[PDB]
């Protein structure tokens, strides 16, 4: 569960950076 | 302190053994019945053995069990001689321990 | 005879142990796929 | 396993250690002359050699005191009675009249 949460956060940070 | 008054010898199921039982009672249970304070003052220990022998089938196990019963105590732990021995080193004496 | 025999002793493992590829250490396959996904996403983020 | 604590405490506190005592009872039951007892699996000899090697070996101890009681001193092994292993040997015998008087005095 921790790794999936980390992956989700990284995808979100990619999103913020894509903006 | 752990015995009742209403019994002499034959109120339980053993007949014909009178002198022997008086001797046994006097020597064995004459220090477990009195108040502990008195026996402590006298400064004496308790008997830790009893060997009663005779012809087979004469009422030895019966008297043993009755002695056990009349003084409260837990269930007797029974064993017979030749069952102790084994054929591994240190097992013939572990059972006696 | 009496007390004329000694003995050795052998040992069996546990059934729960069973195989060596039993997940939590062998499922490092699936987890590795998760970690590779993580690595790819981090590569993009760092870029 | 009877000597472990003594060794452990000696290795740390050299000459300030407390005294350790172990009592062997009926010493003659197992520690008979090695090589003379009847044939078997060979456990008596191993026991005797182990005790011999532990009592006085290449690693020194200065904390232990061991006491032994027996009724037949003749059966004990010969090497256990060497000085340094069982050095002081004493004999207790039936008392004489004054001894009986003293025993009576201290019992009652
Ligand atoms: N004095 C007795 N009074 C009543 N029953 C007796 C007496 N002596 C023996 N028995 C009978 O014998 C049996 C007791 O076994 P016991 O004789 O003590 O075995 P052993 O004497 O071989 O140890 C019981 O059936 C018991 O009723």
């Amino acid at each position: 569960s921790r790794t999936a949460e980390l992956q989700a956060e990284i995808d979100d940070t990619v999103g913020i950076m894509r903006d | 302190a752990v015995i009742r008054p209403d019994f002499k010898f034959e109120d339980l199921g053993v007949g014909g053994l009178d002198k022997e039982f008086t001797k046994i009672f006097r020597r064995a249970f004459a220090s477990r019945i009195f108040p502990p304070s008195v026996i402590e003052k006298l400064g004496i220990s308790h008997v830790k053995g009893l060997l009663l022998y005779g012809p087979p089938g004469t009422g030895k196990t019966l008297i043993a069990r009755k002695i056990g019963t009349m003084l409260n105590a837990k269930e007797p732990k029974i064993v017979n001689g030749p069952e102790i021995l084994s054929k591994y080193v240190g097992s013939s004496e572990e059972n006696i321990r | 005879d009496v007390g004329g025999q000694q003995i050795f002793s052998q040992a069996l493992l546990n059934a729960n142990r069973r195989g060596e590829a039993k997940t939590a250490l062998a499922e490092v396959q699936a987890r590795h796929q998760e970690l590779l996904k993580l690595e790819k996403s981090m590569a993009e983020l760092t870029q | 396993n009877l000597f472990k604590d003594a060794e452990a405490e000696y290795r740390a506190k050299g000459e300030e250690s407390s005294l350790h005592i172990i009592i062997f009872d009926e010493l003659d039951s197992v520690f008979k002359q090695r090589g003379s007892r009847g044939d078997g699996t060979g456990v008596g000899d191993n026991v005797v050699n182990q005790l011999l090697a532990k009592m006085d070996g290449v690693d020194q101890l200065n904390n232990i005191l061991v006491i032994g009681m027996t009724n037949r001193k003749d059966l004990i092994d010969s090497a256990l009675l060497r000085p340094g292993r069982f050095e002081v040997q004493v004999e207790i015998h039936l008392p004489d009249e004054k001894g009986r008087l003293q025993i009576f005095d201290i019992q009652t």
